[PDB]
């Protein structure tokens, strides 16, 4: 197929396409997380450009990856769905092979690896 | 499932100086399952010794047949059968069954009561006579026995030396075979006397 | 081959014979049927020598890889499932192996998994595996209690392999003995059946089908 | 899955003091039909090597093309192709053994038995065998097919071990080859009176004899043989 | 040979599965649970060739659990059974088919009805008031044809099942070491751990 | 049908001393009831003080030896001339053999060298890569003839201390190179007497902390 | 097995090697394969050894009886005809392959018989696995009107070809010479070119090496 | 094997090569395939050597008994005995026989008994593995009433072709001439007939 | 496959024989006695092929009974067992061999010893302290190798068997429906008719 | 099938019978077995009809492409294309082909490619089931450098014998003459060749 390189190095040492990817995150709605003593809370802001929405069916920003792990994001909404799907798949696969749900660190390492792969 | 392999067992015989020895293992198995630790495979009609390996039912049957025939022989000839003669009797009794043979490897050991010269012989299941003067081997460890004997044997061994050689041939051969072992008896045969010894061996 | 593993009050006994055969030929009497995967994990081998040696050594490699990746020792469950899943990929190609994966972890406790080349994987407290298994089972089952001392449990394991070495033409050689604890396998020696049989006969007054 | 169709019987060979001799008859059989009669099964490569081939003849013809291609290719960008970088018998052999073994390993053999004869560049005799299974061996005498059962015993009476080889002359060795060919013509139902023979010598080089015939056959004693037991006339 | 029975009463589906795992001349285990929960209101039991059995069940389990999380929703028993059938139907013409037969018992919340599906390794699916795989059906179908009623309670179903297990213990040549019994209704899946001497 | 396998006869034997090892094999190559060669060696110096034989089907034996010699070459290239130790050679050969698990090499293989401590070492493989270190091993056609002799004459099995009523065993000593060569020669003259595939010649390879030494003895040619 | 028969001007000679085998294993290193049918009619067999022995003895028995009944010397063509008709009747299942030779009042005779019952007459013949190695020698050196010496040499060299080159043959050369003039002369171990070399070492065990469990004298008489 | 029998003006000639093979090995290179069952009744054998030798022997015995009771048997009579043996035991025999005989009333006659045990009276006949290669030749060159030397030539050429193409045929060519005169044995060697 | 066990204690011989008779997919009888009395002090147990089994046993029985009445005397266990053996050994080579394995337990009154003979359908005979035919020997031989003593009372022999049975009820794939136990001693043959719920 | 090609003074002639059978049924009594793969290169086919037609078609394709690019192919080139196809596909082909051609330089040439895929250059060749019956006859009657009419006769006689004995051969005798002249088709009917 088409595998022409789009993400390459700048004279001063940055990968421009990754740097511009961070720009897309900057203009995405805000998301926050803080951890209590015995809990974690996830908060997200919904935009005000359009307000005739149906909240019943509009994909909300916090997603269950498994029954014990959650994921929120900021950036391209369509882009996030590819990550959430793969993470869900990986989580079932890990229950299948290691007979245990994933640790949060494991799931993170996994998503991060997918992101890294798409930079090279 | 090849009949000469169902039950397992070995018999070996050697000549020495004015003596002969015949030794056997004691195992009676049924394939992998060891069944009896006391199944002797050596027999004697007068001064004549017969060891038989192979299918156990045939080993018993053959013994009973040769007891029968050497009894009648003694009654008509008024003397005990000699090893040479018994050899021929074994041979032609086996050949009579050419197309439904007994599944056995018989071995003959004895001293000629008249000439005093040691005599051993082996047969295949249809009566073919192997006429070796040094040793004869038979059973499921026959390769190993041929190995031990060809290496360990020397002619003109005194009875007490021959006992060492044949025991060591048997024991080390039995130990490289899954179907043989589980006990051994050695017969030392001198004209005059016969000593029978049970050997101490690996019980696996 | 005879191999066994059982759980009791004080952990796990693992015991195996050391006989290798091809047909009726006795190939070796000194073969190693236990693999020390890591200090808390053991594998036992029955069936195809090569198949077993190769895939359990390989399992060791995959287990080490898990440690490096996850900064933690692999669970008994997961080590067994690696071997189970590999073997299952090969189903119908003629792999021949019966296997026990035995170990300790904090989260699981002492654990035994039986794994074979048909793809069966079971968790349990008692397994005997190989051509000698039924013999081992007879002795083991009739003298097994949960509360056996460590000393007795070691003896029973030792005594069950001896049972099988004696009756099964395809077992024998020596017993290799292992105790698996919290801390966690300890090797309790190699015991040649050559000597062990006579000694046990004498001291126990058993083996009465035996002349001598 | 394959089976030989057109075949050609023994190839026989020995070393003498200075070189090697190899021979093979000129027949290509079709089962029991003696089908073709001008078949050459001695293949000279360069002038220090002869390859003798038995078995399937279609495969033989394939191996001829391979050997010709090998000579072409060795000549390419090789200014020493007719001197120090000439093909040696051992290179030809190893190549063929490799092909033979790879083909059997793919379950698709070249259905042949092959003898490579020649003299190396240091004067050493070379004599080696490879067949459809990639089995290889070397010996002072070598033969394929019936030749193995009947020529070897005769040839071995002449060269029985290494130390016999400085002692054997061209004449003695060729005599033994020619005689063994006669015995094969007597007893092998797939053989032929016509054969080729090659001598590869450290001094003389390559002598390739064609259209040789088995001579001095004994048949007179046949007139006395009547019946199969009792019949008198 | 593995006993796998199912009976659908008025408000639940009951599954019973033999506990033995036998290889050759040895019973290796007498507490084997031939069951995977697919979703909180759907249970699957299985029997067939040695390795294929668990591999298939767990693979199906992984797939339904994936759907649940993706959709934050529980597939109906009818949907899970169709999904399962299709996997078996594909498998039957693949290089090495899964040799597994299954019972699927589910409680449907949209309809508020228990549902029992019998599917063999070929992908033959049927919805039944009661079912069995293997030889056990040769005894149990006729027993249940006689004793079964559409409006039985859960306790009546358990008696009816006790009757089937009795018949199998009396007539079947193999020792299957009792069954593990599981009930699937509106309040999910629970195990009746007292059946061996209930 | 085409059968990819044959049988070249042939018997090989490995014994480990204290600071030496030997690998012996007969030099006869057979097919059915015919003799191919009376002198075709099948014990090889593989470099790094390792000797090897792969006995059975000779084409598979040759292929394996070649492949392993090549392993040794590439080990030097990729690991900066490191000596390939005997135990490492063994493990390697297991992967070579097991790599063909579903189309095996019809060989029984033996290697011999010195271990890390300079003790004599012998390793033996089944055709699909199962392996073990042993004090000695016979392989091939007459193996079933020679092994039990070795069990008795190298490891003193079934030999008790005279007079001890069978408790004290003959204590397991080490054998000199002279005593070892004696057992080897005897093992082979025995095997030549009783096995039709064994004879013609005996080649022995001796490995010490000064390299590899060769010895040759005529065997019966019938 | 290698057996030959060679006709010379005043008689017939037969020779055989002395090895019997059991698959690849040598059972008897010096067995006798030259059987007597009657004093001056001798016989060499290959194939099932029990069959060649039995068929030789049955026919020998009947030939003696015939000779007594007829008051004549037994004839080779009678051994032949009785052997062939017996073998034929057994449709191959009695696996005897024989070279039958002898002198009688009508002259010297050389025949072969196959298991199925066919016979052939010749001046020189060979049977068994070494058959081809033997025939190579016969076809190379046989000529009409051989002296007795030449025929013994030829026959013996032909067995030698078998011994060295055929794996199913070895050990020694037995000859039997039947001349029209005199008695048949059986020449046992005419050649013995395969003496086992002196062993490297004695394996005589120190007494008491073997552990004994129990002992007892066995009764012979009554 | 290559065998033939040819009737001519003065009687009949039988011819055969002399090769017996087991597989591709030549067991006997000088076999005598021309077999006497009576003074002037001979046959040629192909198929199993055991089978055809046993049969020839029984026929010979039968014809000797016949002569003792009733006078010389006719060639037809000999063929009938062969046929009875072949047909009745067909199931366990692999026997192809050519019977040829000289008689005063009847002159030369040829009968062929192929594998089934059927009988065919013919002017000449050919059989054995080698005979396939000479059908065309023999059909093109045979005439009735040939002279002795012509028939010897016709058989010499015919068999040499069969020998050239068949790996199972070879050796010398043997003939038996059966006329009033008597019985004459001929032999022709490779160096002779290969040129022809 | 029928369990056939024999243990020989000090003053007696005990035979234990399974009660199940199974054809195909059905247990047809759960109370079969796989035993024939041959004489007042000789009992025979048998297993093997469906019809052969009883026909052979009843045939042996008639023959021993005939001998009894003809000599007004009871043959020794050893003599009975040689008769049986030879019968099997002749049968093995006939047109349709008897496919029957047997245990022979008797009390020899002239010697005052109990005796146990094991004979398979080939005519393979052996005298043993304990024996079994079929699969069951793969369990019991090693068990008895361990727990057996040559000088046990009849009561201890019965406990030794209880163990043997227990082990077989744990590890054998098939339900053999318990055993019938019989003791042969100086008095004769009695049935311990209360072994299953004992 | 009986098929042959014979070289003579001015070129080469191919001949064949015209019978194709499936078992004992004559599927076609007037088959044309003489197959053109170029103007002056023809072949005769034996073995599987499907296989040899498929091959002849491929060869014809290769020789047309060859002619477009490089000019008239030699007969050797033709033979080599057949061989390549037959050898490389020996495991799913039952094909025996005789190739015959004429050109100016090399004159008349014949190659036979039997079942193996081997190639043999020959003065003349015969093949097909019917050919076994004429080995002797052809070997006795063939000469080099015969005239056209002599060659036509040799094939005519040869194949009439082949037809006479082989049940698989029969019908008409077709021939193709190949010379500088030219390409000539000959046919001969039973009523003529049976009286030979
Ligand atoms: C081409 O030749 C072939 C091809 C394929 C194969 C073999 C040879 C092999 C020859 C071969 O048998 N090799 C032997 C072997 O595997 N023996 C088995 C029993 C036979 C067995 C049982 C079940 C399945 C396969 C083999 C054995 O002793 N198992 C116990 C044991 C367990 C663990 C360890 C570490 C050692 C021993 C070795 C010991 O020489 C079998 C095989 O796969
Ligand atoms: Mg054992
Ligand atoms: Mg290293
Ligand atoms: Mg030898
Ligand atoms: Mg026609």
């Amino acid at each position: 197929g088409y595998d022409r390189a789009l993400s390459i190095f700048s004279p001063d040492g940055h990968i421009f396409q990754v740097e511009y990817a961070l720009e897309a995150v900057k203009r995405g709605t805000c998301a926050v997380g803080v951890k209590g003593k015995n809990c974690v809370v996830l908060g997200c802001e919904r935009r005000s450009t359009l307000k005739l929405q149906d909240t019943r069916i509009t994909p909300s920003k916090v997603s269950k990856i498994d029954s014990h792990v959650v994921l929120s994001f900021s950036g391209l909404n369509a882009d996030s769905r590819i990550l959430i799907e793969k993470a869900r798949v990986e989580a079932q696969s890990h229950r299948l092979t290691l007979e245990d749900p994933v640790t949060v660190e494991y799931l993170t390492r996994y998503v991060a690896g997918v992101q890294q792969r798409y930079t090279q | 499932s090849d009949p000469s392999s169902i039950n397992g067992g070995i018999v070996v015989a050697m000549t020495g100086k004015d003596c002969v020895a015949i030794a056997c293992d004691l195992r009676l198995g049924s394939q992998s399952l060891g069944v009896s630790n006391k199944f002797e495979k050596i027999f004697h009609y007068g001064h004549v010794f017969l060891g038989i390996t192979g299918l156990a039912t045939d080993v018993t049957t053959l013994n009973e047949m040769f007891r029968y025939k050497t009894n009648l022989y003694k009654l008509k000839e008024e003397r005990a059968i000699e090893p040479e003669t018994f050899t021929q009797l074994v041979s032609s009794s086996l050949y009579e069954r050419r197309f439904g043979p007994y599944f056995v490897g018989p071995v003959v050991a004895g001293i000629n009561s008249k000439s005093g010269k040691p005599f051993i012989a082996g047969f295949d299941l249809i009566g073919c006579i192997d006429e070796a003067k040094d040793f004869i081997v038979s059973g499921t460890a026959s390769d190993q026995l041929f190995g031990m004997c060809e290496s360990l044997y020397e002619p003109n061994l005194e009875p007490e030396d021959l006992f060492e050689t044949i025991s060591q041939a048997l024991l080390n051969a039995a130990d490289r075979d899954a179907l043989s072992g589980w006990g051994a008896v050695v017969y030392i045969i001198k004209k005059d006397e016969v000593v029978k010894r049970y050997l101490k061996m690996r019980q696996d | 081959t005879t191999t066994l593993a059982f759980r009791f009050q004080g952990g796990i006994i693992v015991a195996v014979d050391s006989r290798a055969t091809a047909g009726n030929w006795v190939a070796s009497q000194t073969v190693k049927k236990v693999i020390e995967i890591n200090p808390f994990l053991l594998g036992t081998m029955a069936g195809g020598a090569a198949d077993c040696q190769f895939w359990e050594t390989w399992l060791g490699s995959q287990c080490r890889l898990h440690e490096l990746r996850e900064k933690e020792r692999i669970s008994v469950a997961a080590a067994s499932k690696i071997l189970s899943n590999l073997v299952y990929q090969y189903k119908g190609a003629g792999l021949s192996m019966g296997t026990m994966i035995c170990g300790y972890t904090r989260k699981e406790g002492p654990t035994i998994y039986y794994v074979d080349s048909d793809g069966t994987r079971l968790k349990g407290d008692i397994f005997c595996v190989g051509s000698g298994q039924t013999f081992a089972y007879g002795v083991l089952d009739s003298n097994y209690k949960w509360d056996l001392s460590v000393e007795d449990a070691l003896y029973l394991g030792k005594r069950s392999i001896l049972a099988a070495a004696h009756r099964d033409a395809y077992s024998g050689g020596s017993v290799n003995l292992y105790h698996v604890t919290e801390d966690g396998w300890i090797y309790h020696g190699n015991h040649d059946v050559g000597e062990l049989f006579w000694k046990v006969k004498e001291e126990e007054g058993s083996f009465n089908n035996v002349i001598g | 899955t394959q089976q030989p169709i057109v075949t050609g019987t023994s190839v026989i060979s020995m070393k003498y003091d200075n070189g090697v001799i190899i021979a093979a008859d000129n027949l290509g059989s079709y089962g029991s039909l003696l089908r073709f009669n001008g078949v050459e099964r001695l293949i000279p490569v360069g002038d220090n090597t002869v390859v003798g081939i038995s078995g399937d003849i279609s495969d033989m013809q394939h191996i001829e093309r391979l050997l010709k291609d090998l000579v072409t290719e060795n000549a390419y960008d090789n200014p020493l192709a007719d001197a120090e970088e000439a093909l040696e018998p051992s290179y030809i052999f190893e190549y063929l053994a490799t092909v033979m073994y790879q083909r059997r390993s793919k379950m698709n053999p070249l259905w042949n038995a092959i003898i490579v004869a020649g003299v190396q560049s240091n004067g050493d005799q070379f004599l080696r065998y490879v067949n459809l299974l990639g089995v290889t061996y070397s010996s002072p005498t070598l033969a394929t097919g019936f030749g193995a059962h009947m020529a070897n015993p005769l040839l071995r009476k002449v060269v029985d071990r290494e130390s016999d080889i400085p002692k054997t002359t061209v004449q003695v060795a060729e005599e033994a080859i020619v005689n063994a060919m006669r015995v094969l013509y007597y007893r092998d139902a797939r053989s032929s009176r016509n054969f080729s023979l090659a001598i590869i010598d450290k001094n003389t080089g390559l002598t390739f004899k064609k259209n040789l015939q088995v001579e001095n056959m004994k048949w007179d004693f046949a007139k006395d043989i009547k019946g199969y037991g009792t019949q008198k006339i | 040979m593995d006993i796998i029975l199912g009976i659908r009463v008025q408000d639940s589906v009951i599954l019973a599965s033999s506990k033995a795992v036998t290889r050759g001349i040895s019973v290796l285990k007498d507490s084997d649970d031939k069951t995977r929960q697919l979703s909180p209101h759907t249970l699957m039991s299985f029997a067939g060739e040695a390795g294929d059995t668990v591999q298939f069940a767990e693979y199906i389990q992984a797939n339904i659990q994936l759907y649940s999380i993706r959709e934050d929703y529980e597939l109906s028993p009818q949907a899970v059974s169709s999904f399962v059938r299709q996997e078996l139907a594909k498998s039957i013409r693949s290089r090495r088919p899964y040799q597994v037969n299954v019972l699927i018992g589910g409680y449907d919340k949209k309809k508020n009805k228990p549902e029992l599906y019998q599917i063999d390794y070929l992908g033959t699916k049927v919805e039944l008031p009661y079912g069995a795989h293997g030889y056990s059906g040769f005894y149990t179908f006729s027993l249940l044809d006689h004793h079964y009623r559409p409006d039985m309670t859960t306790e009546e179903g358990l008696d009816l099942l006790k009757l089937c297990v009795q018949e199998l213990e009396k007539r079947m040549p193999m020792d299957f070491k009792g069954v593990i019994v599981k009930i699937v209704d509106k309040d999910g899946i629970r195990q009746v751990d007292d059946f061996q001497a209930q | 049908q085409f059968n990819p396998y044959g049988d070249n006869g042939g018997t090989i034997l490995g014994i480990a001393g204290e600071d030496f090892a030997v690998l012996a094999g007969d030099t006869r190559n057979i097919t059915d009831y015919s003799i191919n060669s009376r002198y075709e060696p099948k014990v090889f110096d593989c470099g790094d003080n390792i000797v090897m034989s792969a006995n059975g089907f000779a084409a598979d034996g040759d292929a394996l030896v070649k492949r392993f010699k090549n392993s040794v070459k590439w080990y030097h290239f990729d690991h900066n001339d490191k000596k390939l130790s005997i135990n490492s050679a063994a493990r390697n050969i297991q992967h070579l053999l097991y790599g063909k698990r579903f189309f095996p090499y019809y060989v029984h293989t033996i290697i011999a060298g010195l271990d890390e401590d300079g003790k004599g070492a012998v390793y033996s493989f089944d055709p699909v890569g199962s392996y073990e270190r042993e004090q000695c091993r016979a392989g091939g056609a007459a193996a079933s003839l020679i092994m039990p002799f070795l069990d008795n004459q190298v490891n003193f099995k079934n030999q008790y201390e005279p007079g001890t009523n069978g408790k004290v065993k003959k204590p397991l000593k080490y054998l000199s190179v002279e005593e070892v060569i004696k057992l080897v020669r005897d093992s082979f003259t025995s095997a030549t007497e009783r096995h039709i595939q064994v004879g013609d010649g005996l080649e022995i390879l001796i490995v010490t902390k000064d390299g590899v030494r060769k010895e040759f003895y005529e065997l019966k040619r019938d | 097995t290698t057996i030959v028969g060679v006709k010379f001007n005043n008689g017939v000679v037969i020779a055989a090697d002395t090895r019997s085998t059991q698959g690849p294993i040598v059972a008897d290193k010096n067995c006798a394969k030259l059987h007597r049918i009657s004093p001056k009619i001798w016989c060499a067999g290959a194939g099932t050894a029990a069959d060649t022995e039995a068929v030789t003895q049955l026919i020998g028995s009947n030939i003696e009886l015939h000779s007594l009944y007829t008051s004549r010397e037994p004839r080779v063509v009678s051994a032949l005809q009785m052997l062939k008709q017996h073998l034929f009747k057994y449709q191959g299942h009695i696996g005897a392959y024989l070279i039958v030779a002898g002198v009688d009042p009508t002259g010297s005779h050389l025949f072969s018989i196959h298991a199925h019952g066919s016979t052939d007459v010749g001046y020189y013949l060979s049977l068994g696995s070494g058959s081809l190695a033997a025939m190579a020698v016969l076809e190379s050196h046989w000529k009409q009107d051989l002296t007795k010496e030449e025929a013994i040499k030829l026959a013996s060299d032909a067995i030698q070809a078998g011994i060295w080159n055929d794996l199913g043959s070895g050990s020694n050369v037995d000859v039997c010479v039947m001349e029209i003039g005199k008695d048949a002369e059986y020449l046992r171990n005419y050649l013995t070119p395969n003496v086992r070399e002196e062993k490297q070492k004695s394996y005589k065990f120190p007494r008491g090496t073997t552990a004994v469990l129990k002992e007892s004298i066995v009764n012979i008489c009554d | 094997t290559s065998i033939m029998a040819v009737t001519f003006k003065d009687g009949v000639i039988l011819g055969a090569d002399s090769r017996t093979t087991t597989g591709a090995y030549i067991a006997n290179r000088v076999t005598d395939k021309l077999t006497r069952v009576h003074d002037k009744i001979w046959c040629c054998r192909s198929g199993s050597a055991a089978d055809t030798q046993a049969i020839a022997d029984i026929v010979q015995y039968h014809l000797e008994l016949y002569t003792s009771q009733y006078g010389t048997p006719s060639t037809e009579t000999a063929a009938s005995v062969f046929k009875e043996l072949c047909y009745e035991n067909k199931d366990n025999l692999t026997a192809g026989i050519i019977v040829a005989g000289y008689d005063d009333k009847n002159k030369g006659e040829v009968y062929t008994i192929p594998l089934g045990g059927s009988v065919h009276k013919l002017p000449y006949a050919i059989a054995g593995s080698g005979s396939t290669f000479i059908y065309g030749y023999c059909d093109k060159n045979f005439r009735e009433n040939m002279s002795k030397e012509e028939t010897v030539d016709f058989i010499k050429h015919s068999l040499s072709q069969a020998i050239k193409w068949d790996g199972s045929s070879g050796g010398v060519i043997r003939m038996v001439v059966l006329t009033a005169a008597g019985v004459e044995r001929l032999i022709f060697y490779p160096d002779e007939y290969e040129q022809l």
